[PDB]
């Protein structure tokens, strides 16, 4: 381009290859489970009388 | 039920953040002097907020 426009890319090429910044991302996935199952229960059989 | 909650700058966020994190340790905590009691098994606990 015209050194007018060299000089106006320069700057634009000078800022838009800046050094670009690094992150460190650390997630953390914490989980917690459990629960209580209960069956209890109780069969009365009788031969003369009924049964459950 | 819906419960929004508005994060205007960053120092909300943590405070936010960290009694989640916190409510979340203070459980693992629990779930240590639980299985402490009962021995023979190991649940493992995030650290202190910010220690990593």
């Amino acid at each position: 381009a015209q050194p007018d426009v060299m000089a106006e890319l320069e700057q634009v090429v000078a800022k838009l290859d800046i050094r670009r910044a690094q992150v460190l991302v650390e997630a953390i996935i914490v989980e917690i489970a459990d629960g209580d199952g209960l069956n209890l229960g109780v069969q009365w059989a009788n031969t003369n009388g009924g049964g459950t | 039920f819906i419960r929004p909650t508005i994060l205007r700058d960053a120092n909300v966020y943590s405070g936010i953040s960290s009694n989640k994190y916190t409510l979340f340790r203070a459980q693992q905590l629990d779930a240590v002097a639980q299985e402490g009691y009962a021995t023979s098994p190991d649940r493992q606990v995030l650290p202190e907020y910010g220690q990593d």
